[PDB]
RNA sequence: AAGCUCGUAUCAGUUUUAUGAGGUAAAGCGAAAACUUUAAAUAUGUAAGAAGUCCUUGUUUGAACGUGGACAUUUGAAUGAAGAGCUUUUAGUGGGCCAUUUUUGGUAAGCAGAACUGGCGAUGCGGGAUGAACCGAACGUAGAGUUAAGGUGCCGGAAUACACGCUCAUCAGACACCACAAAAGGUGUUAGUUCAUCUAGACAGCCGGACGGUGGCCAUGGAAGUCGGAAUCCGCUAAGGAGUGUGUAACAACUCACCGGCCGAAUGAACUA
RNA sequence: GCAGUCAAGCGUUCAUAGCGACAUUGCUUUUUGAUUCUUCGAUGUCGGCUCUUCCUAUCAUACCGAAGCAGAAUUCGGUAAGCGUUGGAUUGUUCACCCACUAAUAGGGAGUGAGCUGGGUUUAGACCGUCGUGAGACAGGUUAGUUUUACCCUACUGAU
């Protein structure tokens, strides 16, 4: 029982952490589609519950078995079966766990980004030589030096005006190549262009 | 203690339950056509290969297998491959207009579950609703399903009795489905007492 | 690591002649 | 060997040990080039950057350079008379005096020795030499040339060298927003010095190629003559 | 116990079908004549197959020293079965005769293979005719030029339980 | 590896890059008596009464079964060691796969036990081995087939049983 | 069986035996450590408890609730008339 | 196998003069005096000559013949504090708040006092350590200097500063606050 | 045994001899290692005379032997001993664990059956600190000596004996061991074995080279040995990977593996105890 | 667990006669956190009131180390038993679980079988159910039902 509550309660806590991806605004289930794979998410965290679920199950039959055990060397080996079998569930439980980790690292860096306050992207190519839109009109800091990509994700900086709150997003920028040919870098710009109803 | 010893026999490695392919063919058909009667039941079932029968029809396929193709540490990581959205739209316009269409499903949704809440403003003022009650728990005890579970495993006719003031509130489903799974052969029975 | 290896080594293999020399008339 | 023993550091890298029989490939590669060629020079070439010795082995083509060990090419021409090769040839592996190379030819002396006199490159100011030149890095944002090309032609140096400025070139760096940053000028070497390892790290780190490279040849064996000329051209 | 060497000779009982068998010799160290002559019928047995009650022993004779007064490098040649198998060894000792070496080599068996004397099986024991054939540097230590060492921290022994002067290590 | 990497049954194009005496396999197992296959179950207000009897080991308790009424019942087979299925290996093709019971051919230790249908190590159960698809000459297709139980599924939690082909 | 809820101890083992004092003169069985660049003075003193009173005390507590406000106390008022000297008892440091 | 006898040279300078009775080693040059008790291990001296001193084990196992390079060593960083003398320097840096390193007579001793350490209200004092001199160079910014005959006590109480300031509860690969040694060399350079 | 019946020399918890025996698998030398020699037991069955042998002269080619006489007492191996089977008859006793050696079958491991032999019962004494199962030990009362098993720092009679090594344990060991936890882990120490390298310079250090096609192909915002997928070759070499790692957005730089210079003589690796 | 695989090693005499660490693969309820919100014969009576101590396999508090550890918080691990570790609701009881409070509501040993008590071993009353021809006994269920030191020794607490 406790072997089982254990498991079941460190896959509690991965399930009711990590985001719904399909419950979260639009915007955000394009951006964490764009930097995780959404197919991959959601079958990671599939994984996650169908472990809680069978080791649930191991539990339960294996304390049902434990209840007729005759000797010490029966129930022996019946709690070494069960424990065994959520070790077996749990190893095979190895590469979601490893994706899961780089995703709770990166998702939890991410910017703050809210779809509904006033917002303004900075598309282009505003990040030239020393001057930056975003560090001259928010306090942020955004890497500057002339190449392609020098910032593959989206920064976020905040300033006042009118005593209302503002948030300015630059986004990592675009290339003139068709849709079906653009990559998850400025699917990010993409997709912050498409749904934040910003200036 | 007994001297178990099993004789090196021929009939062990032969086959002991074969079925024709006419026959599959037959049960096949047969099990579609069946209809069930109310007032028939289930006194002996035939030991027939059900997974070659029980075949039934589908018009949509399981969803593929996608850690075949692309591997959680091609999909994210330090050693990502995936570069591209693997399923990019045409072009931006329809790209648009799928953003527009699921900002304003979202969003209507958060208004249709705005009409069931308010105690999400209940935590504005911080309290909680009472516990459940113990005395609505009651009849959930193990002990009370053990019971039920040895009245079952030991009956040939099982009577369910309903309260005809409400039999569909008084009417246990699970228990009835339990034995249409488990134990088809022990003969449910409405009484509307 | 032996320091007479080779002198014992000569000694026996000159031994091995015996073993074939006499047995047959 | 009994034990607390410093474990053995292995990695998996390609290429292997040569042994005894690459020693032994150049100690028959010299005797055949004795036997064929007529005249060998004995070629100082202690700190030659390799583009510059192919370069010079592809000045020509119709000789060959050898080089190896110091000691088998003294063992292949011989230590003395009582074990030497051809007559008179113990006067060249008392002449072998570092990185040497030998040069079998047939091409008059001369012509060697002119080309060998007027052959040079540029190389960096190694260690343990009198200093060319003097350079001071500049104060402010340290960049790749240290001041030999400007600051709009140069290219600030890498924040990952500011380590290696510290500590193994003893260099007093910050780090300002991600540029190596000394707040007052750092003079590296005088001209005269008598470099030391680290002002040598140092001019090789900025890219300071002002010193050069001509290769020291001293005395040639001539075959058929059957005697060595002491030539001497530092 | 203390050790003495012993050469040991016997043959196979004589036969119609064979007069004046062949003699064999071993060199045997032993405590005394009774474990010499024992140890003599085990080799012979295990070398080939001669019973001691087929055989008889021809001679024993007690091996001494030429020299018992030089001090001399001895390689010893050594297999044995302990404590999971068997081995070869190759000991040095700086000794004086054969059997101090053999009785030293013993001791060192029980020392460190933690080996019986029955377990213990010398093949060959050899005075290293050149000091340049030393191969322990354990023994290459003593033949030095010139060789002086102290013995620091002597211990005196006393006979009286109790002492008047807090006694002195010197020389 | 790496030193073995610097020193340098067909199949059709469709399943390239795909893959995953007549004696018994165990003639003769340990003997379990009697009085380790039943728990002796006390009745009375003084628990003086001791003839219902409780099996300890796993039991395959058929497709129709009901429990006789208590007064009337001896031989406890409880539910929860009463086994549906059985992942059974194939020695042949070299998979495992989860089988269900079809019948108890013979227990070892006594053809009382074989009545019973307890599941121990060394019985014989006729498994339906329809996932397998094995096709007999004549083109009957096969359904069932014996498997011994190579464990003890007392001890183990699950019933593992190897194919008699 | 293991005690089912913790509760601390009743009563201190540190005042233990719980035995009428020797005598009803408490002694003293520690003194201020001596520092030889003060001048001398004594450590103790000998008085009478001669009952407890109240007080009201203007508290002067900077960072406390009650800082510049009136604050009632009870004191115990020890009757001490002067004790007079008749002896001196040397003591040597001894490694007993 | 015991070594027979093994050796060590510790080689004294023209300037210096060291008196070794008893195990216990004065060494005596231009810079000063240090004193070393060396009593602990069985350890053998011997005047060689009066430029080269021969340290020796005699019959010694593998952890006995271990402690003659320690003492040939140790004798040796002797008469590099007494000649050259040991000089160790050390880098403060910080982020926001600055570190303000001030030496201060508390009780008669001598203290390099830290502080403002990441904005604390907490005064770090650090004893100076005898023979110890702190110094503040005025040519670069937030550095000091320690400076003594034995690298033993300047090389302590360098580190003494460097714990001192140990970054507590923060992550240390975004707070890069602290005193660090920057450079451990000799007083002269050259000679 | 109230007994008497011969005590006539009658046997034995033993060996030897002669013959079986499981004929094992090993001799070497066979026409061939496959039998036929040949050889020890694994460790136990039979027999070794004087109421036995020889001769006879009669019964059914025939040997089973009727009957009368001689052999003579080293009278038929060794060792030990004084003793009869019963004919007669009477008390207690039928309960039980342990170990060894065989032998059969075992499984999580214990073990379970058979056969024999010892120990205890009924039994003290010396030793194992202690004690059903261990080691020693022929129990009247004493004296003297000598011992067994175990011991000799002190408790405690007896060497803080001699001698050769090993070991330092931040809870050593003193202890049984084809006993378990036990298969391994350790920059503890010691002795070994095998292989390898070495004045054509070994191990460790600095110092230098570490190149050329070439930024090889594909990929993509970038990918130059070092995110990746596949090639992984050639040249020049003393040596130098289509690259061992740190690194860069890519390069740069550093690094190793690999050579070479200085130094000078032993060293490395895997295993065993 | 069963059935495989590989092979560091082992055997060795033949490395294919066989053993065989680590590693790994098949079997276990449907790849998109839906369900699998889901219960199935403990022949068991132990358990609470008070109170003490010990264990460390540490829940908290102290100090550390490692993490995308910015901060805040957290997770994992080390030394650590000095010091704490709750109020109630629940049903044969206890854990569980529930509610909350808390720094935390850690896990155990010796537990307190006639120190005090509740159910059960609860004996002769009775009722119902099952079985038995019956007397009766049980698959049950329900109910009512005396138990008594110390003044002895020791321990412990205090006192001569």
């Amino acid at each position: 029982k406790y072997t089982g509550e254990g498991f079941v309660e460190k896959f509690e806590d991965i399930l009711k952490g990590f985001p719904n991806i399909n419950d979260v605004h639009p915007f955000h289930r394009d951006l964490m589609d764009t930097l995780y794979e959404k197919n991959h998410y959601k079958i990671s965290l599939a994984a996650i519950s169908r472990a809680k679920s069978l080791v649930e199950q191991v539990a339960r039959d294996y304390v049902r078995l434990l209840k007729f055990g005759q000797s010490l060397f029966q129930c022996k080996q019946l709690k070494r079966a069960a424990l065994g079998r959520m070790a077996t569930i749990v190893k095979k439980l190895r590469d979601p766990l490893a994706y899961l980790e780089q995703v709770r690292q990166h998702i939890g860096r991410l910017p703050s980004i809210d779809p509904n306050t006033r917002t303004l992207l900075i598309c282009g190519y505003p990040n030239v030589g020393k001057s930056s839109f975003l560090r001259c009109i928010t306090k942020s800091d955004v890497d500057v030096q002339p190449y392609a990509f020098t910032t593959k994700s989206l920064y976020v900086g905040h300033f006042d005006y009118k005593y209302l709150r503002f948030q300015a997003i630059d986004t990592p920028g675009i290339l003139d190549r068709p849709t079906e040919e653009m990559n998850n870098i400025e699917m990010q710009s993409i997709y912050a262009i498409a749904h934040l109803r910003s200036c | 203690i007994p001297d178990a010893r099993v004789q090196p026999d021929r009939r062990w490695f032969g086959n002991t339950r074969v079925i024709s392919q006419d026959a599959l063919q037959h049960f096949r058909s047969a099990l579609g056509e069946t209809q069930k009667d109310t007032y028939q039941v289930l006194l002996r079932r035939n030991k027939l290969p059900m997974s070659l029968l029980e075949e039934k029809d589908a018009d949509e396929s399981p969803k593929a297998r996608i850690l075949d193709t692309e591997s959680y540490a091609d999909a994210f990581g330090p050693k990502a491959q995936r570069k591209r959205p693997r399923l990019a739209a045409s072009n931006l316009e329809d790209l648009v207009k799928a953003t527009n269409e699921d900002i304003t499903k979202y969003e209507e949704k958060q208004v249709l579950d705005a009409t069931l809440g308010g105690n999400q403003e209940d935590k504005e003022n911080g309290w909680t609703s009472a516990a459940k009650e113990a005395i609505f728990s009651k009849g959930q005890s193990k002990r009370i399903w053990n019971e039920l579970y040895k009245v079952i495993d030991s009956s040939d006719v099982v009577i369910h009795v309903l309260d005809a003031r409400d039999p569909l509130g008084t009417r246990c489903k699970s228990v009835e489905e339990y034995m249409k799974k488990e134990t088809p052969h022990k003969h449910l029975i409405y009484v509307l007492n | 690591n032996f320091p007479y290896k080779a002198k014992i080594l000569e000694e026996i293999e000159a031994k091995k002649m015996k073993d074939l020399e006499e047995r047959e008339l | 060997m009994p034990r607390s023993k410093r474990s053995k550091l292995v990695t998996l890298a390609q290429t292997d040990k040569k042994g005894r029989e690459n020693k032994e490939r150049i100690f028959d590669e010299v005797r055949e080039a004795l036997d064929t060629y007529r005249y060998v020079w004995v070629l100082h070439l202690d700190d030659v950057r390799t583009p510059v010795l192919q370069e010079i082995r592809t000045s020509w083509a119709g000789s060959k350079l050898i080089m190896g060990k110091r000691k088998v090419l003294q063992k292949a021409l011989g230590e003395k008379r009582e074990e030497e090769y051809k007559e008179n040839l113990y006067q060249l592996s008392k002449l072998c005096s570092g990185v040497t190379g030998l040069l079998f030819t047939d091409e008059d002396v001369n012509t060697v020795k002119e080309y060998f006199k007027s052959y040079v490159r540029s190389d960096y100011s190694r260690p343990n030499t009198k200093a060319p030149l003097t350079f001071t890095i500049p104060e402010g944002i340290v960049y790749s040339r240290g001041g030999q090309i400007p600051a709009e032609e140069d290219v600030p140096m890498i924040h990952s060298l500011e380590p290696t400025m510290r500590n193994k070139f003893e260099i007093p760096t910050k780090i300002k927003a991600g540029k190596i940053t000394i707040d007052s000028p750092y003079l590296v070497c005088t001209e005269g010095e008598k470099l030391d390892v680290r002002q040598a790290l140092i001019l090789k780190q900025f890219g300071i190629a002002a010193s050069e490279f001509k290769v020291k040849v001293s005395a040639y064996y001539d075959n058929d003559s059957s005697t060595v000329e002491s030539t001497n051209i530092n | 116990a203390h050790f003495k060497e012993y050469q040991v000779i016997g043959r196979r009982l004589p036969t119609e079908s064979v007069p004046e068998p062949k003699l064999f010799r071993m060199r045997i160290f032993a405590s005394n004549e009774v474990i010499a002559k024992s140890r003599y019928w085990y080799f012979l047995q295990k070398l080939h197959k001669v019973k001691k009650a087929s055989g008889e022993i021809v001679s024993i004779n007690q091996i001494n020293e030429a020299h018992p007064t030089k001090v001399k490098n001895f390689g010893v040649w050594v297999r044995y079965d302990s404590r999971s198998g068997t081995h070869n060894m190759y000991k040095e000792i700086r000794d004086v005769s054969r059997v101090a070496a053999v009785e030293t080599l013993y001791q060192d068996m029980a020392a460190r293979h933690r080996a019986r004397f029955r377990s213990i099986h010398i093949l060959k024991v050899a005075e290293i005719e050149k000091t340049a054939d030393v191969k322990r540097q354990y023994v290459k230590q003593f033949l030095t030029k010139d060789l002086k060492f102290p013995l620091p921290h002597r211990v005196q022994k006393s006979t009286k339980t109790f002492s008047y002067k807090r006694p002195s290590t010197f020389y | 590896a790496h030193e073995q990497s610097k020193v340098k049954d067909a199949l059709p194009t469709y399943l390239l890059d795909r893959e995953q005496k007549f004696s018994v396999p165990l003639p003769k197992v340990r003997g379990i008596s009697e009085e380790e296959m039943f728990k002796v179950i006390k009745t009375g207000k003084s628990r003086s009464k001791s003839w219902k009897r409780m099996i300890t080991k796993h039991t395959f308790v058929g497709e129709g079964f009901t429990r006789r009424p208590v007064k009337m019942e001896r031989i406890i087979r409880p539910s929860a060691l009463r086994q549906k299925k059985a992942n059974v290996t194939h020695p042949e093709l070299g998979v495992t796969v989860f089988l269900p019971i079809l019948a108890v051919k013979k227990n070892p230790q006594s053809p009382m036990y074989t009545q019973l249908g307890v599941l121990t190590k060394g019985t014989i159960i006729e498994v339906n081995v329809s996932e397998l698809g094995m096709v007999t000459a004549g083109g009957k297709v096969v359904w069932g087939k014996y498997a011994q139980v190579t464990n003890e599924p007392d001890r183990d939690g699950c019933v593992n049983a190897v194919l008699l082909v | 069986s293991h005690r089912k809820y913790e509760a601390p101890r009743h009563g201190h083992l540190g005042f233990l035996p719980r035995k009428r004092a020797a005598s009803i003169r408490a002694r003293v069985k520690a003194f201020p450590k001596d520092d030889r660049s003060k001048p001398v003075a004594l450590t103790s003193f000998l008085g009478y408890k001669a009952g407890m009173t109240t007080i009201v005390r203007d508290l002067d507590r900077p960072g406390s609730k009650f800082h510049k406000r009136e604050v009632v106390e009870a004191v115990t008022v020890v009757d001490t008339p002067p004790v007079v000297v008749v002896g001196v008892v040397g003591y040597v440091e001894t490694p007993r | 196998m015991k070594y027979i006898q093994t050796e060590q040279q510790i080689e004294v300078p023209e300037g210096v003069t060291v008196s070794i009775k008893s195990r216990i080693v004065k060494v005596v040059g231009p810079r000063g005096t240090l004193t070393k008790n060396l009593k602990h291990i069985d350890v053998t001296f011997t005047k060689v000559n009066n430029q080269l001193i021969k340290v020796a084990v005699h019959n010694g196992g593998r952890k006995h013949v271990a402690a003659l390079r320690t003492v040939k060593s140790l004798v040796d960083n002797m008469i590099t504090g007494v000649t050259k003398g040991y000089k160790y320097k050390m880098r403060y840096v910080y982020a926001h708040f600055p570190i303000n390193v001030n030496i201060v007579e508390k009780d008669g001793a001598k203290f390099i006092e830290v502080r403002n350490f990441l904005g604390d209200k907490k005064i770090r004092n650090v004893p100076v350590r005898d023979g110890v001199t702190i110094e503040f160079s005025t040519n670069v910014k937030d550095e000091i200097v320690l400076s003594g005959n034995s690298v033993e006590d300047v090389s302590q109480n360098a580190a003494d500063l460097q714990q001192i300031c140990r970054v507590r509860n923060k992550d240390i690969r975004k707070f890069l606050d602290g005193i660090y040694v920057s450079h451990k060399g000799f007083i002269t350079e050259d000679l």
